[PDB]
RNA sequence: UUGGCACCUCGAUGUCGGCUCAUCGCAUCCUGGGGCUGUAGUCGGUCCCAAGGGUUGGGCUGUUCGCCCAUUAAAGCGGUACGCGAGCUGGGUUCAGAACGUCGUGAGACAGUUCGGUCCCUAUCCGUCGUGGGCGUAGGAAAUUUGAGAGGAGCUGUCCUUAGUACGAGAGGACCGGGAUGGACAUACCUCUGGUGUACCAGUUGUCGUGCCAACGGCAUAGCUGGGUAGCUAUGUGUGGACGGGAUAAGUGCUGAAAGCAUCUAAGCAUGAAGCCCCCCUCAAGAUGAGAUUUCCCAACUUCGGUUAUAAGAUCCCUCAAAGAUGAUGAGGUUAAUAGGUUCGAGGUGGAAGCAUGGUGACAUGUGGAGCUGACGAAUACUAAUCGAUCGAAGACUUAAU
């Protein structure tokens, strides 16, 4: 393991609500955002690059083309903020780390479901 | 790069102090008593270490 | 881990020839450093031989040299085949610990201390 | 991560096309930029009949980076390109369009006008 | 104004009060006993010995800082508690509100009680000028032959020498660190742990002293 | 600075500028404190104290100087062989080649210009940065330590509020006081984002090999490519320069004479700067003035004087790192979890090999989040840390109080 101690502080921190989703698919993530008025919560739907990270430290980056730009949007996975995940697809993927959509746009970037 | 001085004697014999060698890690086998050797190897004559030939 | 005077395929091919001949002759005359650093390689080829898969023969010969021994009745054999055959039925209670090593006594020539490492 | 001879995209439709920096503002020996940063520029692509044309000395705000911002919640938000937006006093644009998304940090950088303008914020 | 002895185990994150990160590191804090209660009547100032990490008893034929010293035993006898590993004063802390033998707990501290960790940094060998001092590498091209060198070293004839405070290579290691202005997140007591904000000093396996901060 | 004199150097004192590294002065550029004002207020002018910190990036030029663009609190003046070439460069001047203008009958010449043009050295001494051994500190040892001293840090903007107040016709617009947030810098560290990551994982080309298919191996920059554990790191994460005290500087005052008055001074008293001594952080008892505390160890022979090995303690020697050039520091040394292996995991890669199935085939699917997995966590004596060896006290005299 990582370490009996660190794992039994940060245990109380983690989460067990969520999916288990792999990079490849598209996802959404109910923000929930503190708008400089109250809170609001905003979707991000985008295919998952990447996951790493072990324990309360996992991570997961999730990519969306608002409009021909490309948006690059980080998360730790055990966030208070993130209220829901929502998952719509199960792409098909060969590698772990999808760093070869960074430089694709359009119907290259296609993955393709199972 | 290059001494605008001898070293003399003195020097030379100040610093040759550390330069030496030491007594080796040596000790007794006991299979033989004698026969000095080093410790944690192997003697040459016994073919020993713990008992068993080698 | 440990570097030996050698770049990293040198090592390698230094730290399968010494395997090997291991397997073929039982015990072997080197230096402390390169013993301490084949033990391992060694222990897990023995790791190896015991689960005695057809994987483990694979993966077995990624690390070991196609060498030909001559056995006691006169018959031809290889180092993979005497490992897998003879070496994981020796140990098969023994969890570890493959290998030995003796310190013998430093070396003429370059001052090196000599080893012997053997598989009991 | 925005420095001196930094080319930047021009997210607005003042006539700009594209940007070069001069100096970040913000004190002395500043080194570099980020979003919701305010830096000088000049202009070296134009669209033609733009209001603001080649080699005229301006202003501009960082809107979007690669070397992109840290949120106190560890949530990151990186882009494919690096964007500015040409303004003058009262932090506000002069032009009158915004393309492309844009980042939250400039309601709290009182960048509202190219808030409430941009397409999608993130 | 307390203190207690720790290992650094490393670093964590942990959220906040609004899904605030907070960048956190571990500090095991058991087997804190006080040894010995100085005076300012025979020591002449006023301070706290304090224990950290039992360990082994005495042993004949003993080879390690594992199987405590004969004098090591009898100075925690008189205190009737363990021999110790890691000892260290505290003179910040008050007197009467701690006898001999006393074991300390991490539930001392709470969360929000700010601090200080001082701890053994980690050990760089022998490093350059750059590396250690932060200077800059002369050019890598243009027919250079300086980069990464230490420069100049003084003027010249006038002041023939080279001042006490000059900056060379040497060795970058493990010099004593105090870190301040650090705030205590949470404490557990089921393993009696002490959560830390921040980046303290060392590494793991290592030493830590955490103490109330002097400054406010 | 321009020069003068020609005292050192011609059996060699390397010569402009930039770079790296800083150091000092103050005739103070900003910030600090004050007086006068032709000081309404914001801003300013001028002078006084003040050297703690800070005092920018580019264009042109070999260029220093200088002009310009853009900022900044400010973009300081000078010295240090116009600081620093056994620390770099070598653009420029200053060798030999060549050419223009001009001079010269000519060879050739020009503080005229132009193209090109070898920058040697393994550091003996001092010095400096780090790191150890010897002895000493009146017994020998282990740990914790005060602090004579030393060093470091010392910066500052923008905003909000007081208050759109005081001021002023208005335009405009404070001090004081409180709070917040950043630039540069220093420091520690790697949970986060990123980097590397040559005994990690996977894909792939050419060629040769393991007898052939399959699968694997070697060479091709690690063959190339895509990710990447540990550690090392910044571009990343945290913190810092906070709040104050005492005595002073220019000054501002009270009392108060000398001099019936006046009068900050002569006696006396109070106040007063980012400055000084402290507070803050680190090293520190070789501080030969060698400190203190706590605990441990405490015989036998004697020429009588003194010795002796031995205790405590530490080393040799070995296994290793959190340490490290080597010594050393630290974890451990069989009454043993120090490393290796082994079994579990984390993290990483991303679906092994074989078999079967659908396809003419390339391939695809299932068995199966498969198998592999160096450094990280845990458990486990399987292997090696064997037997041993060496060093290490018996505490001088005097005086006084007991
Ligand atoms: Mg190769
Ligand atoms: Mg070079
Ligand atoms: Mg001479
Ligand atoms: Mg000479
Ligand atoms: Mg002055
Ligand atoms: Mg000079
Ligand atoms: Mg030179
Ligand atoms: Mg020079
Ligand atoms: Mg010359
Ligand atoms: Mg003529
Ligand atoms: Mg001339
Ligand atoms: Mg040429
Ligand atoms: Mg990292
Ligand atoms: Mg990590
Ligand atoms: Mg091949
Ligand atoms: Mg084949
Ligand atoms: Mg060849
Ligand atoms: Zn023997």
């Amino acid at each position: 393991t990582n370490h009996k101690l660190i794992e039994a502080v940060t245990k109380s921190q983690l989460r067990t609500d969520l999916p288990s989703f792999r990079p490849g698919d598209t996802l959404r993530v109910h923000v929930r955002i503190i708008e400089g008025t109250r809170e609001r919560i905003q979707v991000f739907e985008g295919v998952v690059i990447k996951r790493r990270g072990g324990g309360v430290s996992e991570t997961f980056t999730v990519r969306k083309i608002s409009s021909g730009v490309g948006v690059e949007r980080t998360f730790p996975l055990h966030t208070p903020k993130i209220e829901k995940i929502e998952v719509k697809r199960r792409g098909k993927v060969r590698r772990a780390k999808l760093y070869y959509l960074r430089s694709l746009r359009g119907k290259a970037a296609r993955i393709q479901e199972i | 790069a290059v001494p605008k001085r001898r070293t003399s004697k003195t020097r030379k014999n100040k610093r040759r102090t550390h330069f030496k060698i030491s007594v080796p890690g040596m000790t007794e086998c006991p299979n033989c008593g004698r026969e000095y050797k080093l410790s944690h190897r192997v003697c040459k004559n016994c073919g020993s270490y713990n008992g068993e030939e080698v | 881990y440990r570097k030996l005077g050698r770049t990293s395929d040198q090592r390698k091919a230094m730290l399968r020839d010494l395997a090997t001949s291991l397997i073929i002759s039982e015990r072997i005359e080197t230096t402390e450093a390169r013993a301490k650093e084949v033990r391992s390689v060694v222990e897990k080829l023995i790791t190896l031989g015991k689960k005695g898969d057809l994987a483990s023969r694979r993966n077995a010969a990624k690390t070991l040299r196609n060498v030909e021994i001559l056995n006691e009745d006169e018959t031809t054999q290889t180092a993979l085949q005497k490992l897998f055959g003879e070496i994981a039925e020796r140990y098969t209670e023994r969890q570890g610990g493959y290998t030995r090593i003796l310190k013998q006594g430093p070396r003429r020539g370059d001052g090196a201390e000599s080893v012997i490492i053997e598989l009991v | 991560m925005i420095q001196q001879e930094t080319r930047l995209k021009v997210a607005d439709n003042s006539g700009a096309r594209e940007v070069l920096t001069i100096k970040v503002l913000g004190g002395s020996g500043r080194k570099t930029a980020n979003i919701g940063d305010v830096i000088v520029c000049t202009v070296k692509n134009a669209t033609p009949g733009g209001v603001v044309k080649k080699g005229d000395v301006v202003k501009a705000v960082i809107v979007r980076t690669k070397s992109g911002v840290r949120r106190n919640d560890g949530s990151y938000i990186k882009f494919d390109e690096n964007a500015c937006v040409i303004i003058r006093d009262d932090k506000g644009p002069r032009g009158t369009r915004i393309f492309g998304p844009v980042a939250r940090e400039l309601r709290e950088g009182n960048f509202m006008k190219i808030v409430s303008l941009a397409p999608e914020v993130l | 104004t307390k203190g207690i002895l720790g290992r650094k185990i490393g670093m964590t994150q942990v959220f906040g009060e609004n899904g605030e990160l907070i960048p956190v590191t571990v500090v095991e804090a058991k087997e804190n006993v006080v040894l010995q209660k100085k005076t300012v009547e025979v020591d002449g100032y006023n301070a706290i010995q304090v224990g950290f990490e039992d360990k082994k008893a005495y042993k004949k034929d003993a080879k390690s800082n594992k199987y405590a010293n004969k004098p090591a035993e009898g100075h925690a006898k008189k205190a009737d508690a363990a021999p110790k590993r890691f000892i260290r004063e505290f003179r910040n802390v008050d007197v009467d509100a701690y006898e001999v033998g006393q074991e300390v707990s991490v539930d001392t501290f709470v969360a929000g009680d700010v601090i200080d960790v001082t701890g053994v940094s980690k050990g760089k060998g022998f490093q350059g000028a750059i590396k250690r001092h932060g200077q800059s590498r002369g050019p890598m091209s243009h027919g250079s032959h300086f980069h990464r060198a230490p420069g100049s070293v003084g003027m010249a004839s006038d002041a023939s020498r080279v001042f006490k405070g000059q900056k060379m290579p040497g060795r970058m290691g493990g010099n004593t660190v105090t870190v301040q202005n650090l705030e205590v997140v949470q404490v557990d007591t089921e393993n009696k742990v002490i959560l830390v904000k921040g980046n303290v000093p060392g590494p793991k396996k290592g030493l830590v002293e955490i103490r109330t901060s002097i400054k406010k």
